[PDB]
């Protein structure tokens, strides 16, 4: 389960990062049925969930080396 | 020691008197010209007591039957002192969040 | 009164900076080391299994081992944590529990016994005695535990060294070294006896 | 403490490995001079072949002496760490 | 005031008496030793420099911090300290010089025995204390600013090998002697028959008196450790020129 | 007093000095030192690893140095809190009791020699600054941990003696004692339970 | 004066400072969501005033737990 | 001379120069309280120089404070 | 669906830092180095090959002998990603596949028996094992494999230090080091048996 | 289309970080090294001339031994980039061309043989191989032929060892151990023949 | 013309960390720590007087013959530098023809000469050869000459040994190893003569 | 292959990077054909891929160094 | 060499200078409307030598005052104040730049 539980993290950021570039696409393009506050919005979660991807990943990284380089 | 009470100050309750002397201007000028009102002053140092009112305005000249004593040569004088004093409080209360951000930072 | 979000993402991610010395001190890591690095002192090589190679062995079968614990604080504490069925403290008691419950399990009484006298507290069952005064004494549970393990897996390569050392001595040629002349047999004895599968398993087996 | 106290600790740790070398050595000794002696009396001249029966009292000595030398050794440990006191004191 | 002269004197008022004790510890059998670490090393080399401060002198202000001539300085306080360390490890390794012989001449780890009972003796006779006093003496008769260990200096230390050997001998002799004796006479007392011979059987005689042997030169081994102590510790007051 | 902003900036600053005060004040330093001598005591070299030898000295100096605590707690802590202390009268609180354990932990051949060193004229032991008591006081712990660490050392010296010496009587003069010693090595400590045996004594060493 | 008691001690210290910045957030959120959502009687000054102290304490949290997570760090990684 | 007085001038430097900072910082609130509190004998420009004043003040000192412990943190990485 | 490209990018970036651990682990790295050490010690010199140079031939013949399975991963993997033929999962999960293979036939079934009981999964068939279980049945195959091949070559060796040893015996020097007098004969046995080529081609071979 | 300023800059740091791998490998530095380590293990003394003294001797005779094809790189690929006549990728294949060529002088063709097949690479004439075929043939041409003058040195060494044990022998003092007594012969021999001289002369002389 | 002080500083901290390489391959630590080797070796002890206070000895030997060149350097380079009175350059190399001077004192024509023709340089004045080529040289000749006096330090500890033989052979007593009853006999003479003393009068007055 | 590969990449780096220093001298010599939108978008392309073959660099220096610093 | 004055330059004087010059600078514009007050001027090349190695010029109006006596053109005043800030600012990075040098040498980062 605890494969099932890094997957569901990744993928929930990775639904925020599509859904953060599709609001910035189509804002960009023109359409007129999108709000500056929904596009900031989105694009704010995704930085946030990115952020804590890279960092919980940098503290795994850490973690990691920390044991490997340990002298037996 | 080391309390928001003694790094604030008394700049944190300034504020709040500034804006409800604002309010009480701002009542006169709007009801200046409706009869029988009495122009309301708030006294400084009842709300200084408060932190650690509401007092009426003798005119300086008779009424013209309305009873309504609001000077509005006073009025505005007293918003603009008070406008100007609020920013200054707001300056001395922001500056010591500042001063207190860069203590514990050290940055 | 639960805690703010942000307290909680400031309060978990201070678990992952302390994420190694929970598994030096909390889990199965600190023993299956031990065990391997005495089992590679008893043979003639020196390092030729390497730390990286011992440490990785030791990592995946650290991380088999502790599963149902693992299993028990998801099923416990995280997934009811995710689905807002529990608070911050609950689920952070509920993912204690089953941890506690394993180093209960492979500790010895005297270890504790020594441990609550020194802390100063009263104790009358084993299953009261705080996380500060378990750790020291799990641990050193741990070290003689490996250290017996350790002993028994030296013992039939010490035979084989007295054996070859004794028969050079009995032809006469006392310069030649028997530990040159007694690691292939040493190692050969590794491999016929398919060490490197049931001593893990055994280490496997001892925790459980 | 005083040099001398750690003198009459480091005698006494000799002491008791000259007594463990001793009971281990001696049934080892004794069988070398028989084995000598009676190769002497017969005029046999094969250097190496009291080996083995010095290899075997040795082991033996081993096994007889393994309960005696562990209560020993466990006690010796017990005696220091009773002593550490007077280290503290 | 300048801040400038404030500051950069204590920095060279402190770090240099302390390059000299510190260089004294890491060479030092004790606090040099394997066992402590060295942020424990450090810490005790910052506490001490702190606290004999007052009995340091003031270092002249003439050499600047930041030129050839300071870093020159650097140097010759770390040889200063490590002479003072060296003279420590000589007399160690003497007495390992003299469990190794023991343990040779009786047919055979023995330095080791004689290795750790001498750190005691060290510790017991606060020999410790009176090289943290002989350091603290050297900031006053030899300066940091002018004085360094002279070529002499470095004769007298390089000739210790001669005293370590003459030192170990002397304390070993009437053991040796002893050694040699009685294996000379398990020899010709056993010659008659060269069927029994000795190889191995020879081999845990030996050894069985050499560790006994071994039991009469701790028995006075401390009387040697006091004279070898005042061999050494003259030496180091003559590197301070105390 | 002190304005607000700078006793903040004062708390700040030792706030890092906290591993200092730990390692040349509290009982950190004794326990560390013996464990490394008998970690070197026994044929493993970094089996015991350093890491784990740090925890356990984390979690002996705080169950050993609990009066200390309770003491800075209940007597500097608390008042600063409820104001009835300043900040320097609260620093000066903490001093003491810490002040005190140190210096009935050290000894007083030590305390001679460095008050001499340092050069100051004091007449009584207990009246000794903190400037010349922390040199003093890791000094003299120094040497407790250097004698108890060494007789635990001598044990595990008897039993390389006897295998090296019984090796070396059969004539295998070749075959290396330590590692025939090793495995018995490891035998005396678990059988005298060591692990326990050493820590209880390191706790009721202190005072 | 015991192990366990000064653990108990400093353990309500410490839960105390965590309770006092966790009560600073929540009546900075408070103040925040009901100016926010329109109710009349409550002042910009009082919003700003508890946010402010909010990011202040909790920056002294994050400054505290770096102090303390690098004070275990240099302990448990010298080199023994 | 010793080593100790060169000890006592350098800390009598630090000594001054913090309650020389503390005489601004506490000189600064007196001003901005009393133009605060409504006194008529305090002018804004006279408590924005003590304000600006003890602002670079402080801001020294903190210059001074991350140099001493970068020092002290350099020291401690040391062979020794 | 398809995985972001700042989300490619981590997880690419993040492999680069296993890649030590994947060379020591996941390829010939282990196996090669091991032999190396044993035959440096059944010579004479124990420090002569030097350990750089070990590990720089053992580098060189991991991309060797790597070479089929890297080929693969470019063919299959790549170039179809490159190109955008396969999304990132399908790309990651085609590139697993070779290297996966190539673990599998390296293998030993009691490893993999081993592992699979102990990881607690239910398993049919040993090509679609977990690559968690894998991992540490392949290491301990190639170590185990590794220690057959080492004593074959430490064999000859012996002989020759037994056949000068008992020579000088014979001769009734009992003081003579067998090892001074073997070194030039220990030497030569590898130099006109061409030992750098013989050794390394059956390494390299011994993964085909 | 040269590379880029910036990438210049980073192939050229790139290369000062291999530059151990580069001289351990790709130089004379492990043959002489190997020779001079086989030649203090054939006299008496262990380490006497110590480790850093051997590899300052190899590093000058590595130097001087290169310096050919180091004035041949410098005056065909740096002098012409300096002076703006050849394309930075042509300079760096201009400085590779000289050092390829020394390495195919001293290698052996059954080392390239071997290696060619392994790579599995269709290429016929022994000059246009690549660095990943060349650098481990020739590394193990080193170290063979580094074997034969280590041979070719430790004869006389054994010639005086065995003539001092026969001599002692004959006199039946067979409890004297022969190699206190041989090793100021060994000195004896080494120096009278001028031992370093010639063999530091005819380690350069070698590599031709 | 003359470095910044910024550039002074780089190369200041660089000789520094080359500092251990001066010692051992251009000051006469070589050529004691050879000898003294030799002499450790030559008695019955083997690891007795221990490597730490050999190398201290050696260091404070080196200090004691190099303080004529290391004074010589100090008036000549140093002081100027200090008063300003000449520039970097010219300082950096009035201080390294004191050390040239003194490696020319130590070295041999023969072995100049060789290296001279190694390097492919042409010169015709040893006083100005550089110190890349002199280095090779001087350590080769301090390597020849510490054997010579090695070899005559190991001839009287060879000859009690010889006698102490002889004499328990003639006695009969062929069952007694020499090196028992010789290694007292050694360490008297060694001591009654006051072995150190002469030695160090031999090897402190061999540079001159 | 593998080599070709590498070789590749680098030749993507240097494309971005001449082309992207063509726009800078173009727009910095007055050219008016130039936008400063195309040099904008231009130089931080290089940038990206400049940073990433550092990075790449300097993680399979890392990955060597550990591997030969290893006992074998 | 290897000193802080042969390191650090001039730039350590002249920052001292610079900020001499803004108090003389200021001390003009705050004394403007004070009658009677001569606007004070400075010169950089004579404090320089005299910071390097260790009187009043007066600034000569362009324009007749209109009784008071000040001579202070407060025009020039700002123009001179805005062109020692700069000068300031570039000597304080010059001087900064010295001590960065310094420490990058002397630890090798």
């Amino acid at each position: 389960d605890f494969n099932d539980l890094l997957t569901k993290a990744i993928n929930n950021v990775n639904t925020l990062q599509k859904a953060s570039g599709d609001l910035q696409t189509r804002f960009d393009r023109g359409d007129a049925d999108v709000s500056l506050s929904d596009v900031m919005i989105a694009r704010n979660k995704s930085s946030v969930a990115f952020d804590a991807t890279v960092q919980i990943r940098n503290k795994l990284v850490e973690a990691y080396k920390d044991l490997m380089n340990m002298p037996v | 020691a080391i309390s928001f009470d003694n790094a604030l100050g008394i700049h944190q309750h300034t504020v709040g008197v500034r804006e409800r002397n604002a309010e009480v201007i701002s009542t006169n000028i709007a009801q200046a010209n409706t009869p029988g009102y009495k122009a309301r002053g708030l006294d400084f140092a009842k709300e200084l007591q408060a932190a650690t009112d509401k007092l009426y305005r003798l005119p300086t000249q008779p009424d013209t039957g309305d009873g309504n004593t609001v000077d509005l040569d006073l009025e505005r004088n007293l918003f603009m002192q008070n406008q100007i004093r609020h920013q200054a409080s707001l300056d001395f209360l922001g500056s010591k969040f500042k001063n207190l951000t860069k203590a514990i930072k050290g940055e | 009164e639960d805690y703010s979000v942000t307290l909680q993402i400031l309060a978990l991610m201070t678990m992952l900076g302390f994420l190694p010395a929970m598994v030096i001190l909390m889990t199965s890591f600190t023993r299956i080391v031990v065990v391997m690095s005495i089992l590679r002192q008893a043979m003639g090589l020196q390092q030729t299994p390497s730390n990286q190679v011992i440490i990785g062995i030791a990592l995946f079968l650290t991380f088999f081992v502790m599963s149902p614990v693992l299993n028990e604080i998801n099923d416990k504490a995280v997934q009811p944590y995710l689905n807002e069925q529990v608070t911050a403290r609950e689920a952070f008691d509920a993912a204690q529990a089953p941890m506690k419950a394993f180093m209960l399990k492979q500790t010895r009484i005297k270890d504790l016994e020594t441990f609550v006298t020194m802390s100063g507290e009263q104790v009358d069952n084993p299953e009261d005695v705080s996380m500060a005064v378990l750790i020291p004494a799990f641990i050193t549970s741990e070290l003689k535990t490996a250290f017996q393990i350790g002993f028994m897996l030296f013992l039939p390569f010490l035979i084989i060294d007295l054996v070859v050392a004794s028969v050079l001595m009995a032809m006469g040629m006392m310069m030649l070294s028997p530990m040159i002349v007694s690691l292939p047999f040493k190692l050969m004895l590794f491999v016929l006896v398919d060490g490197w599968n049931l001593i893990l398993s055994t280490l496997a087996g001892s925790f459980a | 403490m005083t040099p001398e106290m750690f003198v009459e600790l480091f005698r006494e740790a000799l002491w008791m490995v000259l007594i463990m070398v001793c009971a281990i050595i001696i049934p080892s000794l004794l069988i070398g001079l028989i084995v000598a002696i009676f190769q002497a009396a017969t005029s046999i001249n094969e250097q190496t072949l009291s080996f083995l029966p010095r290899l075997i009292v040795t082991l033996l000595a081993l096994m007889l002496f393994g309960h005696w030398m562990t209560q020993m050794l466990m006690e010796y440990f017990y005696g220091l760490i009773e002593r550490l006191p007077q280290v503290l004191y | 005031e300048y801040p400038t002269s404030v500051v950069l004197d204590w920095i060279a008022n402190y770090f240099w008496p302390y390059v000299r004790i510190s260089s004294m510890l890491m060479v030092m059998t004790v606090t040099g030793a394997r066992f402590v670490s060295p942020r424990i090393r450090l810490y005790l080399g910052l506490a001490i420099t702190f606290a004999v401060m007052p009995a340091i002198p003031a270092v002249p202000q003439d050499i600047e911090l930041l030129s050839f001539r300071g870093f020159m300085t650097i140097a010759e306080q770390m040889i200063i300290g490590i002479a003072m360390g060296m003279v420590t490890q000589f007399m160690i390794q003497t007495f390992v010089l003299l469990g190794q012989i023991l343990g040779m001449q009786s047919s055979l780890l023995l330095g080791q025995l004689f290795m750790f009972l001498t750190t005691m003796f060290f510790l017991a006779t606060d020999g410790h204390l009176k090289m943290l006093q002989l350091v603290v003496f050297s900031f006053k008769t030899l300066p940091i600013g002018s004085g360094s260990l002279n070529a002499v200096d470095f004769r007298e230390m390089a000739g210790w090998l001669g005293i370590m050997f003459q030192t170990a001998l002397s304390m070993s002799l009437s053991g040796i002697i002893a050694l040699l004796t009685i294996n000379l006479s398990f020899g010709v007392m056993t010659r008659a028959a060269p069927q029994l011979n000795i190889f191995s059987l020879g081999f845990a005689f030996a050894l069985m008196v050499g560790l006994l042997l071994c039991w009469y030169i701790l028995a006075g081994l401390y009387s040697h450790y006091e004279m070898f102590w005042t061999v050494g510790e003259a030496q180091i007051c003559r590197l301070i020129r105390l």
